[PDB]
């Protein structure tokens, strides 16, 4: 085979050059070290890191959040250290279990949930700023920041916005491995099956889309790596045989192609759209649709199947039923 | 006809790539989903001995299959093959976003700012998260993430029925129940 | 009475649906697809009938031009009109639109099909400092191989025949990526070094195996203009030669398996 | 007690011997 | 050959002791584990536990 | 751990929908062996003489029978409930008509209960019915019961470990998980749904659009209630050794008609029947039991699905003694 | 070697004290924890708690 | 060789003490663990607890 | 107390001796 696409056979070492920012060249932190193993898939060098304010802040809120989360998880196993470690995935920080509408709930029932929520929110933001500022610091464009934005917004939607529009904190996602997942099912059951929500559709489309696209783009570049097609930026400004082939390949197959530059747009667009599509769906849910299946039936989208075993009338609705 | 089409599609690609003197990575990559299709429509039904175990063709209809299948083990979220696949799905999406953005930022730096260099790509990430995977390898890595969506999942899929018949959560019992700390 | 009901059958969800669609298509069409036509358009025609306009809907098609201001001076405008004026040594099988072409002479030297290169700018690729990006390890003395790998310097280069083509002189490094791009070998029999892309050779413990081309055709790998630096065009030239050999080294590489 | 059943002895033993003798 | 008979030995010119050694090590270990645990998962031929065998008894 | 092939599979909904049960043939065998110790019917006796009410003195349930029949019943009862202590277990050996020993007075009530099941819940138990054996499986303490905290292990014939003991506070989460098929759902569905008729299990809305006046703020139910239902279902599944698709077509959990199997109907009655048992026969025994039997909050033990089904979709694979012991019901 | 009997010591020319030291440190620590916690998760041999072992009593 | 009988020793010219050492360390530790825990998971053959065995007792 | 249960001693002891004697 061609081994040079899978891993790197002969590794290189030498002096790395620092691009001086607009500001905060000073707030780079740590002794850069190498990993020979890591060097077989990517660059081996691992430090330094930029610090600065946004960072500081993000960590600040982030940690507080984490602390509140974990601490409460411990409190669930009554602080038994052995049990904690065994039961860890099953432990969580839950939102309120009674109906208080949108009132700040008691500490012991959802209160702590809410606090961690707010702090997680704040870290996300601080981080956002990091991403956005750094870009501007180095004279790049802001695309990453905007993609990241959408992601954050979707977190907001399922965290507080949706709860708000229906007006109960009870609808919040809980913190914890298994329990954040149990949420998914509950939430779906409640809103009459999410497979039937169109935005869930869209989203998934775009998500699989990403799969397809990365596999394709990924594969395409490696296929043309022999002509130095991995040098993607010089290819943009001075088109070489590499991407000429890459283009041709796709044109001869699906019958239209991209450019080396624009394929990146497509990917960036699909990525974004996952998060956006999602957000919409979440906003609509509870607010305008109560039961997504029934809704799909009102617009006759829903498939209907004959009975295999005899059809069963609901017993509640019989003459002389109990309760 | 489906299988037919798929395979003919994939081979066509091989012919194309031969003609261009490029690598065969693309066709091969396209082989992964084909396999998963085969796994779901062919193998798993063989192993359970009926075609009736496969999924129907129908936009909403197919999802109904997915839905019930998954509740046949009591909460599919816990099936460990699924976990891995899901993780990849997410990482892949995020990563495409970053890769997308990063190229675009360098190319279109705003104003009459000059297009930036490869070093600026590196600097940018080594700032934000303190590591840069490097330009070739991201491509390589993308291909990898993408692919294990199905590669790992395929394990969880095949397992359910032929190799496991209980609810998926019950399976984590192995850990939950190590008698030492039980 | 219901939340989100615009009629006895019309609800706000339903409207949003279409809305969503609308946007998607618009972006796709009125944007993304335009952005795609920055290279290689407008379409060209060597059989068809009096056409200054592709699939129809599209001669707007091309977006208005960008202007990439380049890192080390100068501007590029996209889309462009970059004309191919190499005179291709390819005869047609039929005069037909989409019937394939036959090389007239040696395809590897005449640079056609998989052996064709792009006419890139005849300049050296540069670092952020203004040094040359791609250089050998005679020049980049600061750079080195990682401890724990095989130094290919000294090894025999075995070609497709099973015949030693020559011996490895050097590695060439990308200074801004810390990555090895080329082996520079000494083609035995002549007094010349030829540059092979590292993606065309399987490096072993004892030998470098080159499946791409035959031993005899190492004599004709494109000559470098300078000794210690490589232009962007020379890169394409070198790469295309070996890859072309994947279809043109032996006569049987043409043919189908049966 | 190994009575009537030399099965494993044979299986274990025989090779043990010819491994001894073949590779000197 | 210091009073040898066959050339058997030339195998180690061809094979590499270290590979053989290290593999045998693993191979055997696995079979060993297989048998041990295998046995200890039956009813007859479990030492380590009370005779669950209910040999004929019930 | 990776349970080897093949699998028994059935079809419970329309083709291509992936509905139906999935069994490990091995496991079924084992259960089938277990559900075979059900002692065979006693040899039928000729109804000869007067009613027991005139023969003996302290019969208050089985007054109707003939002297000979009556003793048959007692013999059967013995075998199903207290075979080891025998007759002695709840009778003074000499004055039989003495209500001295505690189980006696429980047992009278158990008789009433069983009768009632086989008379009034025919729509759950059909022509199969129950006997003491169904629950007790030949011990005086039925091997799957429930208290008002989750306890472990499920089968009270096994012995607990240190972490399993109720008093060990750190072990709560696990005590709970094992009850609901190892999921992390945080509700005890017994005490929510089964102990009394105080909650609604139905959580999904029966209309496409949010209905104005029940759909916002404190008008609305908490998303808890969804999780709680999801818990009750998880447990029901494990108690019968089956999966959702044995009853629902996931396409719509909430819907009936062509989207539910006939089983789902039976289960509905099921629920209403355990509730009756608990609220009316079982729970008010904490007056009659000794403190040794009673739970931490001073409650008697109670029944849920598992108590009978014990991990099979039909209790005892549907083996019955309904014709053989018509003292036990149904009645006229 | 200062009146040494064996060559044992040459081990540290081969092995690297810093690795050994650090490894033992960790190794030991873990075993130690396993034992402590593991013990304190039984009923007999749990100090720290009331004997809810209920040894045979009830 | 300093008064040897076999050439056994030459093994270490081939094999590397440090590997063998580090490996054995691990190997034995794992096995040791398996047995220990394994034993303590039975009914017979658990020290550390009250006799869960109900050995013949019922 | 090993009553013809020299079994583990057999397995433990034997090799112990030849490991002693073979590599000298
Ligand atoms: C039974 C329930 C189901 C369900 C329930 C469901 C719900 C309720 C929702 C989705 C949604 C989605 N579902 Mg679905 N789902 C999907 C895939 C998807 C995603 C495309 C999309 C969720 C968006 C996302 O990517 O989240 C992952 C990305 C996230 C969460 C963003 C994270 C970014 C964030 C910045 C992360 C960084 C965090 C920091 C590091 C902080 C650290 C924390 C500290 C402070 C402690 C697939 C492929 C399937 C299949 C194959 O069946 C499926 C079936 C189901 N879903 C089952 C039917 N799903 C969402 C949606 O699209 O609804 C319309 C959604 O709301
Ligand atoms: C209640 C049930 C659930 C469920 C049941 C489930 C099952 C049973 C399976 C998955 C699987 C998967 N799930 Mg899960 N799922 C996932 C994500 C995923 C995917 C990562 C993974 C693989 C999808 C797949 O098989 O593609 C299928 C794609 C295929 C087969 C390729 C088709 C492409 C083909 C080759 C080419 C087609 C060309 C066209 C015909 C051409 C037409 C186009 C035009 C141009 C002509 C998420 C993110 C979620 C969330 C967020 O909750 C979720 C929830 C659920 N899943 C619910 C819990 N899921 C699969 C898996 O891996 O399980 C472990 C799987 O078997
Ligand atoms: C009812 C029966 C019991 C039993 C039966 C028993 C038997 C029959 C045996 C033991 C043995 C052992 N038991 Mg024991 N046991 C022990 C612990 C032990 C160990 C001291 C010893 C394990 C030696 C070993 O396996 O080497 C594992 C690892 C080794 C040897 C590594 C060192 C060698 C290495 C290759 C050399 C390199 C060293 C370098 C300096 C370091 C290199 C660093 C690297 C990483 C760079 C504990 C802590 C307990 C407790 C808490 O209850 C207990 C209870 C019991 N044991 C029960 C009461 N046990 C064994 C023994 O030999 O006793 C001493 C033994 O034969
Ligand atoms: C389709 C769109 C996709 C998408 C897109 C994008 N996603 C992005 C970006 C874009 C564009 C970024 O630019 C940004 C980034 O930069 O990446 C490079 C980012 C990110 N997405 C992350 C994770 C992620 N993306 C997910 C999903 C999707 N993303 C969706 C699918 C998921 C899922 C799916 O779960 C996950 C988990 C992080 C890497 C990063 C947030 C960092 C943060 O916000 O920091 C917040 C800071 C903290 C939490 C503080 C940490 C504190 C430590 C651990 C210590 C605590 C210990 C304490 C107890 C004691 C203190 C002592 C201490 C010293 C020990
Ligand atoms: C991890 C790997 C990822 C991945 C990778 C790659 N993906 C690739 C390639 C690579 C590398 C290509 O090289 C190839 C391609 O050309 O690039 C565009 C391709 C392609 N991937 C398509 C769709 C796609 N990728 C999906 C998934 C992933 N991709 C995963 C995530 C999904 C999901 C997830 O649903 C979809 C729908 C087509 C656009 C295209 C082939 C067209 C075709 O196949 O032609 C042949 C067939 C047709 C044009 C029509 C077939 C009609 C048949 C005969 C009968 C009707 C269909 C019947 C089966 C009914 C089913 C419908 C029912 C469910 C309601
Ligand atoms: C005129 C004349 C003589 C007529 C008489 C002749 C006659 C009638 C003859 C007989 C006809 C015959 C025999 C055959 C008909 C023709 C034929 C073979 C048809 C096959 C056609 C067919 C089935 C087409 C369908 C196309 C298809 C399957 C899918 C459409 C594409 C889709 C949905 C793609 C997913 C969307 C997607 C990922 C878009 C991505 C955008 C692009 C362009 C990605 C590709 C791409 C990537 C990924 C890069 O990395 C890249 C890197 C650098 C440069 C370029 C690219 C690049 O373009
Ligand atoms: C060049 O410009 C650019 C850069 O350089 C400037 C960048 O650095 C960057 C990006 C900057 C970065 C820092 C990139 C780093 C970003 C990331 C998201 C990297 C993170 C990746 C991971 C965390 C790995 C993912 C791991 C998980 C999600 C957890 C999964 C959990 C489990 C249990 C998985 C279990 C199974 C596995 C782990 C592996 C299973 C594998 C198999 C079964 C089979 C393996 C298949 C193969 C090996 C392929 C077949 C082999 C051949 C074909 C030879 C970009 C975007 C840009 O393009
Ligand atoms: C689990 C409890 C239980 C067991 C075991 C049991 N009995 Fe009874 N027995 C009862 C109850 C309760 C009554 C009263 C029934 C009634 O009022 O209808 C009863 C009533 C009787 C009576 C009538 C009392 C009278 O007024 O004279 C006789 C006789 C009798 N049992 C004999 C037996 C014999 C013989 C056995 C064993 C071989 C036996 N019983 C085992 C619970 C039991
Ligand atoms: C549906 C379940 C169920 C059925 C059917 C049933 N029992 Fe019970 N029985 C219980 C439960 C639960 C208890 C409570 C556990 C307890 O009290 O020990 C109980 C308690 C008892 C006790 C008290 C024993 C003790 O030591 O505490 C006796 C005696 C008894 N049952 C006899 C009977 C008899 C006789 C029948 C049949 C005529 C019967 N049971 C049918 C569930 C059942
Ligand atoms: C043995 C039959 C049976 C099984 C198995 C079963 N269910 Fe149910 N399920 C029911 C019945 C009956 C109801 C309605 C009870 C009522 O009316 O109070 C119900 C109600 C529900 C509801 C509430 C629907 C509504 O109207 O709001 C959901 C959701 C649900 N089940 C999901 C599940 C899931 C998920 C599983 C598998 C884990 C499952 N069920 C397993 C019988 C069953
Ligand atoms: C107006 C008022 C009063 C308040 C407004 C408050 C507000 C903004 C609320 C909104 C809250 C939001 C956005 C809540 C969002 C919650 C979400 C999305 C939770 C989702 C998932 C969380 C998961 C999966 C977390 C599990 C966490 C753990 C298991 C523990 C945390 C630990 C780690 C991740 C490891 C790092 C720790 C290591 C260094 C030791
Ligand atoms: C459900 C999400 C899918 C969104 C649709 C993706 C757009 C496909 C691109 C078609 C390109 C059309 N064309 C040939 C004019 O270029
Ligand atoms: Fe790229």
């Amino acid at each position: 085979a061609d081994y040079q696409t899978i891993y790197t056979q002969i590794q290189a070492r030498g002096p790395h050059i620092t691009v001086s920012g607009e500001w905060g060249d000073n707030d780079r932190v740590g002794k850069p070290f190498y990993s020979y193993w890591l060097g077989k898939i990517g660059d081996a060098q691992i430090g330094p890191i930029y610090l600065g304010a946004s960072g500081i802040a993000a960590f600040a809120f982030g940690s507080t959040a984490i602390l509140i989360i974990l601490f409460n998880m411990a409190a669930e196993v009554h602080f038994d250290p052995l049990q904690f470690f065994r039961q860890f995935f099953w432990l969580g920080l839950y939102p309120p279990k009674a109906q208080y509408g949108m009132g700040i709930p008691p500490l012991h029932d959802g209160g702590w949930w809410l606090m961690a929520g707010l702090f997680m929110t704040l870290s996300l933001g601080s981080w956002w700023i990091r991403v956005y500022s750094r870009a501007r610091a180095l004279g790049l464009g802001t695309h990453i920041a905007w993609n990241f934005a959408a992601a954050i917004f979707f977190v907001l939607c399922i965290g507080c916005i949706h709860p708000t529009l229906v007006g109960s904190w009870s609808e919040g996602v809980p913190f914890g491995i298994w329990p954040h997942i149990d949420w998914l099912t509950a939430f779906s059951i409640r809103y009459g099956n999410f497979y039937y929500c169109p935005w869930h559709g869209f989203s998934i489309g775009f998500a699989y889309g990403c799969g397809l696209l990365f596999a394709a783009h990924g594969a395409t570049i490696l296929a043309v790596a022999r002509f130095g097609g991995d040098r993607e930026i010089e290819q943009i400004t001075d088109r070489g045989t590499a991407v000429e082939r890459a283009a041709l390949f796709w044109r001869w197959t699906i019958g239209f192609n991209a450019t080396i530059e624009s394929v990146h747009r497509w990917g960036w667009f699909f990525s974004l759209m996952v998060m956006v599509s999602a957000s919409v769906g979440i906003l609509l849910t509870g607010t305008f649709v109560d039961n997504w299946y029934l809704w799909c039936v009102k617009h006759g989208a829903a498939p209907d199947y004959p009975a295999y075993l005899p059809a069963t009338p609901d017993p509640a609705s019989l003459p002389g039923a109990p309760k | 006809c489906a299988l037919g089409a798929f395979i003919s599609w994939m081979l066509r690609e091989v012919e194309i790539s031969r003609k261009l003197g490029i690598g065969w990575h693309v066709p091969l990559a396209f082989c992964v989903p084909i396999f998963m299709f085969c796994v779901l429509q062919v193998f798993r039904p063989l192993l359970l001995g009926s075609w009736g175990h496969a999924f129907p063709y129908g936009i909403l209809s197919h999802l109904d299959w997915v839905n019930n299948f998954g509740y046949q083990y009591l909460n599919w979220h816990y099936n460990p093959g699924h976990m891995s696949s899901v993780s990849f799905l997410f990482v892949n999406a995020m990563a495409l976003g970053l890769h997308g953005g990063l190229i675009l930022s360098v190319a279109n730096p705003g104003d009459g700012d000059k297009v930036k260099t490869a070093e600026h790509e590196n600097q940018y990430f080594r700032d934000v998260v303190g590591y840069s995977i490097g330009a070739l390898s991201i491509h390589r890595l993308g291909l990898f993430l993408a692919s294990n969506i199905f590669l790992t999942g395929a394990f969880g899929t095949i397992a359910s029925g032929p190799f496991w018949t209980r609810g998926w959560p019950e399976w984590w019992g192995w850990w939950l129940d190590i008698p030492f700390w039980s | 009475m219901y939340h989100g009901a615009l009629a006895q059958h019309l609800d706000i969800a339903q409207l949003v649906w279409y809305a969503q669609w609308l946007v998607i298509w618009t972006v796709v069409l009125l944007y993304l697809r335009r952005e795609d036509r920055r290279e290689g358009y407008p379409l060209v025609e060597p059989l068809g009938l009096v056409k200054l306009a592709p699939e129809d809907g599209q001669v707007y098609e091309l977006p208005y031009p960008k202007t990439f201001v380049l890192p080390h001076g100068g501007t590029v405008t996209v889309p462009r009109r970059r004309p191919e004026t190499r005179e291709l040594k390819l005869a047609q099988t039929d005069g037909f639109e989409g019937a394939p072409l036959q090389p007239t002479g040696n395809p590897l030297v005449d640079a056609v099909g998989p052996a064709s290169y792009a006419e890139r700018a005849e300049v050296v690729d540069a670092t952020v400092d203004g040094k040359a990006k791609i250089v050998p390890l005679r020049v980049a003395t600061d750079f080195s191989i990682a401890e724990g790998d095989v130094d290919p310097r000294g090894l025999p280069v075995v070609a497709a025949d099973g015949v030693e083509a020559g011996t490895v002189t050097d590695l060439w490094v990308d200074r801004s990526e810390h990555y090895f791009r080329y082996l520079e070998l000494s083609v035995a029999g002549s007094a010349r070094t030829a540059l092979i892309p590292l993606g065309f050779c399987d490096v072993k413990k004892d030998k470098i195996v080159v499946t791409s081309i035959l031993s005899e055709q190492f004599a004709n790998v494109p000559r470098l203009q300078s000794r210690d630096q490589i232009t962007l065009r020379e890169e394409d030239k070198v790469s295309a030669y070996y890859a072309g050999g994947l279809l043109y080294a032996t006569p049987e590489r043409a043919e189908s398996l049966l | 007690s190994d009575w009537n059943l030399w099965v494993p002895l044979g299986i274990l033993g025989i090779p043990t011997i010819w491994i001894a003798l073949t590779y000197r | 050959a210091t009073e040898y008979r066959t050339a058997s030995w030339k195998l180690w010119l061809i094979l590499d002791p270290r590979r053989v050694l290290t593999a045998l090590f693993v191979y055997l270990t696995v079979i060993a584990l297989l048998i041990h645990f295998g046995l200890l998962s039956t009813d007859r031929l479990n030492w380590w536990e009370f005779q669950r065998g209910l040999p004929k008894a019930a | 751990c990776f349970e080897p092939p093949p699998a028994t599979t059935t079809q419970t909904g329309f083709r291509g929908l992936s509905m139906g049960e999935v069994l490990h043939p091995a496991t079924v065998k084992a259960k089938k062996e277990r559900d075979a110790q059900y002692p065979p019917a006693l040899a039928a006796v000729k109804a000869e003489g007067p009613p027991v009410s005139q023969v003996y003195k302290n019969v208050k349930v089985l007054g109707n029978l003939t002297e000979a029949e009556f003793l048959r019943t007692m013999t059967a009862i013995t075998e199903w409930v207290s075979p080891q202590e025998g007759c002695t277990y709840c009778h003074d050996e000499n004055n039989l008509a003495s209500e001295a020993k505690y189980p006696y007075v429980v047992a009278r009530r158990m008789l009433e209960m069983t009768r009632a099941i086989n008379t009034n819940w025919t729509q759950h138990v059909a022509q199969t019915g129950v006997t003491c054996y169904t629950c007790h499986r030949g011990t005086p303490l039925p091997p799957y019961v429930r208290y008002l905290e989750p306890t472990l292990p499920l089968n009270n014939r096994e012995t607990p470990t240190h972490v399993e003991r109720v008093e060990t506070r750190s072990g709560y989460v696990v005590r709970l998980a094992k009850y609901t098929a190892y999921s992390a759902l945080n509700y005890d569905p017994f005490t929510m749904f089964l102990a009394n008729d105080k909650r609604q299990v139905r959580v999904v809305p029966q209309t496409a659009l949010p209905l104005v006046g029940v759909s916002r703020g404190k008008e609305r139910r908490p998303l808890s209630d969804a999780y709680a239902t999801f818990a009750l279902m998880m447990s029901i599944s494990d108690s019968l050794g089956t999966n959702c698709t044995f009853c629902h077509n996931a396409q719509t959990f909430e819907s009936w008609g062509k989207k539910s199997t006939p089983q789902r109907a039976i289960a509905w009655w099921g629920i209403r029947m355990v509730r009756d048992l608990n609220m009316n026969y079982l729970a008010p025994l904490n007056a009659s039991l000794p403190a040794s039997r009673l739970g931490r909050q001073g409650e008697a033990p109670q029944a849920d699905c598992r108590t009978c089904h014990q991990g099979v979709t039909k209790p005892l694979f549907g083996a019955s003694r309904l014709k053989d012991y018509p003292e036990l019901g149904p009645i006229k």
